[PDB]
């Protein structure tokens, strides 16, 4: 009826009695309203190194790296790297398996 | 900076938003921090500055955007990411 | 017939070189704003 | 009747609006009848139909389809809009009728 | 300051995959 | 205060270009009539230099033409921009329609209207660009049609007379077709205009053909970028033409010059009028062959009429499917027996096909639409 949390600002603002003192509503029950939500979709999981620069060993620290219930496997683990040399892997083999179809089919028919 | 001035002195009138400021304060701030520190910090703000930090926020950066109602004509990402920035300064 | 053969085939690699650098840009530029598209997810919430 | 049956349930899989959970009254095309039909729907119904059509919209903008789990099935396809359209067109033949005579 | 650059790299390429028919390749036998 | 909608010019421009609605999910196709509209561009182009060393004088203006590829610089290849792009002119075109047909767009009638006078205007205006470099094959065609019009009652002589403008081959009749070929795609450029203007009304048709104002996003920057990609790789495509392989598709008896006492042993036009001259070598009539030609182009304007079927595209018609990549298949035959010397067994698959690309236009499609009907529950 004094001071209300509000304001954008974090801040106590001025109220009324019904509207500081009582946040609750004068209706009977939760009637038929449309339904709310308020959560994202996406999904979206950020996995931080947080590694050591120094001791000059660095495998109990990509031991840590390797050690992750992500449910990634490990040839995708490391992030960018592993991804584009896979990729480029088996974009080549396809190109070179469609180009020895190729290459076998000219190779049947005579001159 | 006469309107922010404004806002910390005419905010802590009475006992209940100087204590909600203490509370804050000692739980944000690690300590309350004097209106008179508010004004040294408040009295060196100048355009250079301000047009500096302001570029250094708000200038080509990808906003968050939320629309509740009649949203229909509220422009995509695309229009408010290229509004970001400008083409030649 | 063909006077033309060596300054054809000419323009024809610097054609083909410049389509080449230019296409990938032109690609990447359409995939950039059609992926703030692409990742857009929609829900339904009638009142029931 | 079961020639008839399985060789319509084999033509709505293959029609490939189900695929998408479209039901088969959001495929018909929006003349100024099925406009008038639509119209006559009530709030729900049209909120689902709408719902449905947009969702249509951005899985074939992706080139994507909805998961096999999720299709509309043959025997909860609803003709919602089927009775407003008969009567749509029960009232356009009366106004013509009356035009002619 | 790309473009010169393209043009002759582009010619340069085209002479050397097409090397002892042009008529840049015999300046030394008549001049 | 804004500039885009306070000024008129800006106002235009954004209401016509970037703030219009337009659906998010229309593929590739779509962009097919943007690349027509800057390839009517290249032509005009093209054209202002063939406006520059050209005469209209019979040897002379094949002389002119060899001058064109030789003497002046850059001249060859205006030259076959200009064949070629009436080429991929041809191929966009031809895509167009058949995106047309496919995807239900024929319920818009006016702008199907604007877009079968927009054809003809256009297979006139390459039919007689075709007569002007004037070789034995353009003399020959242009014989072929003038008699073909000639040989229609008392309607064919003045216009013979016009356009011949004399007894026999003289500088009248090549000067007239200049002017006509020079004028006619300043009036195709205005057709396209009227065509967008009565788009523009109506918005643009999805794949689905659904109603997408539930989906719609603004035409900047989404197929701005798009048609852009899509020009470079219609530029890509047309140059790959023109730089390396130049006469792929032009006929190769067009470049020695004409002689009216030899008959060449094939005649034969381009390929995008081939289907049509495989109608003129399907029945053996003259104006019951015109009237065949005039009825095959204008049964796409009457095709709005034969919609039968209560929902739009082809997308969720199977059957109907089947029937129009009959009709591409049928219409490719035709196109390649127009390219083909009339001997058997060319003429049994002439005169079949063409039966059978009118009954896949104009009857069977009514019934496969009424079957598409009764299938789904909705037929009477
Ligand atoms: C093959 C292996 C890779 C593969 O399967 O790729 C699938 C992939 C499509 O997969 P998708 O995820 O379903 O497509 C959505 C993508 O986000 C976007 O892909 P999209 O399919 O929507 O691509 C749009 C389309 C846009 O195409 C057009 O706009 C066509 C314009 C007219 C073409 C020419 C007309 C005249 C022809 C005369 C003859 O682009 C293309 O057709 C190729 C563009 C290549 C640009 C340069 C790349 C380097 O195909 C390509 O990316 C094609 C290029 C690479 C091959
Ligand atoms: C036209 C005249 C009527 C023709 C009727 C036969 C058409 C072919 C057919 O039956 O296709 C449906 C196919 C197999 O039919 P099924 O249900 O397994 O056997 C009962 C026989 N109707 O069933 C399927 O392909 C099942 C499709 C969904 C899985
Ligand atoms: C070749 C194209 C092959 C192809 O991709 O066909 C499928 C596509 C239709 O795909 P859709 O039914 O939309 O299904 C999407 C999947 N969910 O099919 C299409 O998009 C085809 C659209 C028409 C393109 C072909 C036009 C052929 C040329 C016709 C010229 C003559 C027109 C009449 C002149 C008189
Ligand atoms: C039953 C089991 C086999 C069928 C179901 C398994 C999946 C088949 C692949 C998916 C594509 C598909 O469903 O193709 C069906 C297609 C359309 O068939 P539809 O037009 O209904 O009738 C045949 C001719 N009218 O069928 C065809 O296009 C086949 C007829 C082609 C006629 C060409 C002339
Ligand atoms: C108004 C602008 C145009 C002018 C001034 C023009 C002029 C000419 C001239 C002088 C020629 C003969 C020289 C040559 O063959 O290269 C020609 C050829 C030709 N034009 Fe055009 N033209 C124009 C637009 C178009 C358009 C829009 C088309 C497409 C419908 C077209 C299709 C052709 C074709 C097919 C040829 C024959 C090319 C060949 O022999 O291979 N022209 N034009
Ligand atoms: C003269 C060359 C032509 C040009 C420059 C041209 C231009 C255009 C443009 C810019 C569009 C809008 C973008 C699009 O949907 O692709 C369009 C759409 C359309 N055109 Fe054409 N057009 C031409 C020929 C034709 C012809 C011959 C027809 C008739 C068969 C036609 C019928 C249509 C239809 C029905 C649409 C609507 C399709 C849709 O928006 O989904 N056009 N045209």
């Amino acid at each position: 009826m004094y001071y209300k949390f509000s304001s954008f600002t974090q801040k106590l603002a001025g109220a009324w009695a019904s509207e500081a003192y009582t946040p609750q509503g004068l209706k009977p029950v939760s009637t038929e309203a449309p339904p709310i939500i308020f959560a994202t979709p996406t999904k979206l999981t950020s996995s931080v190194t947080a590694y050591d620069y120094s001791g000059k060993n660095k495998v109990p620290e990509l031991q840590k790296f390797f050690q992750k219930a992500d449910g990634v496997p490990i040839h995708l683990k490391r992030g960018l790297p592993d991804q584009m040399l896979y990729r480029t892997t088996m974009a080549l083999t396809l190109g070179g398996t469609i180009y020895c179809l190729i290459a076998l089919y000219m190779a049947s028919q005579p001159r | 900076k006469n309107i922010l001035r404004n806002a910390l002195v005419s905010h802590l009138d009475g006992t209940t938003p100087v204590c909600e400021d203490i509370g804050r304060s000692l739980l944000t701030y690690g300590r309350r921090i004097p209106l008179a520190e508010w004004e040294s910090r408040i009295q060196e703000v100048d355009a250079q500055m301000l047009r500096d930090i302001c570029s250094k926020y708000f200038y080509d950066q990808c906003p968050a955007v939320a629309g509740y109602g009649p949203i229909e004509q509220l422009p995509d990402y695309n229009r408010i990411r290229s509004g970001m920035f400008w083409l030649r300064f | 017939s063909e006077p033309e053969h060596d300054h054809r085939k000419r323009m024809g690699l610097k054609m083909l070189l410049m389509m080449g650098l230019l296409l990938p840009l032109t690609y990447a530029m359409k995939r950039h704003k059609w992926s703030v598209l692409k990742s857009r997810k929609l829900a339904y919430r009638p009142p029931k | 009747s079961k020639w008839l049956d399985g060789f319509r349930k084999w033509y709505y899989n293959a029609a490939g609006f189900n695929k998408l959970g479209l039901m088969r009254d959001d495929t018909l095309h929006e003349t100024e009848d099925v406009k008038e039909a639509i119209r006559r729907l009530p709030e729900d119904l049209y909120n689902d139909r709408m719902f449905r059509i947009k969702r249509a919209l951005d899985l074939t903008m992706r080139h994507q389809i909805l998961p096999k789990d999720q299709w509309t099935k043959y025997e909860e396809d609803k003709f919602y809009l089927e009775p407003y359209l008969k009567e749509v067109i029960r009232e356009r033949k009366e106004r013509e009728e009356w035009a002619k005579k | 300051f790309f473009e010169r650059a393209f043009d002759q790299g582009a010619d340069a390429i085209y002479e050397h995959i097409n090397e002892g028919k042009l008529w840049k390749h015999i300046k030394h036998k008549y001049e | 205060t804004n500039m885009r909608k306070t000024h008129p010019l800006f106002k235009i421009i954004n209401h016509s270009f970037i703030d219009l609605p337009a659906p998010s999910n229309i593929s590739s196709w779509w962009n097919f009539g943007s690349l027509l509209g800057v390839c009517l561009m290249v032509q005009i182009i093209t054209g202002l230099f063939l406006a520059m060393h050209y005469t209209s004088d019979t040897m002379t203006a094949f002389s002119s033409v060899t001058h064109i590829c030789r003497d002046v610089n850059y001249g060859w290849l205006i030259r076959y921009m200009h064949a070629n792009g009436a080429s991929m002119f041809f191929i966009c075109l031809f895509l167009h329609v058949g995106r047309g047909l496919y995807y239900g767009s024929y319920t818009f009638m006016e702008t199907w209207n604007i877009g079968v006078l927009l054809l003809f205007a256009v297979m006139a205006t390459a039919f007689m660009g075709y007569v002007l470099p004037w070789g034995q094959m353009s003399f020959w065609g242009a014989t072929v049609i003038t008699n073909l019009l000639s040989a229609i009652p008392y309607i064919g002589t003045t216009l013979v007379e016009w356009i011949w403008g004399g007894f026999s081959v003289d500088k009248a009749t090549l000067t007239r077709f200049f002017a006509f070929h020079f004028i006619l795609p300043f009036i195709i450029a205005a057709l396209a205009i009227v065509h967008l203007l009565f788009l523009h009304e109506t918005g643009s048709n999805n794949p689905t053909g659904l109603n997408s104002d539930a989906d719609k996003i603004p035409f900047h920057p989404y197929y701005t970028i798009k048609d852009i990609l899509g020009i470079l790789i219609m530029f890509l495509i047309l140059m790959t033409l023109v730089l390396f392989f130049p006469d792929m598709l032009g006929d190769p008896d067009n470049y020695m010059p004409a002689n009216p006492l030899n008959t060449p042993p094939h005649i034969k036009p381009e390929w995008y009028f081939l289907f049509a001259y495989a109608i003129l070598r399907s029945i053996p009539n003259k104006l019951g062959g015109v009237l065949a030609l005039i009825l095959s182009i204008l049964i796409l304007a009457l095709m709005p009429f034969l919609h039968t079927s209560k929902q739009r595209s082809l997308m969720f018609r199977p059957i109907t499917q089947i029937l129009y990549w009959i009709l591409v298949a049928n219409l490719l035959i035709l196109t390649w027996i127009g390219g083909q010397p009339v001997e058997h067994p060319f003429i049994i698959i002439g005169q079949l096909a063409s039966i059978s690309y009118f009954s896949i236009i104009l009857i069977l499609m009514p019934i496969s639409g009424i079957i598409e009907d009764k299938m789904l529950k909705l037929y009477p």
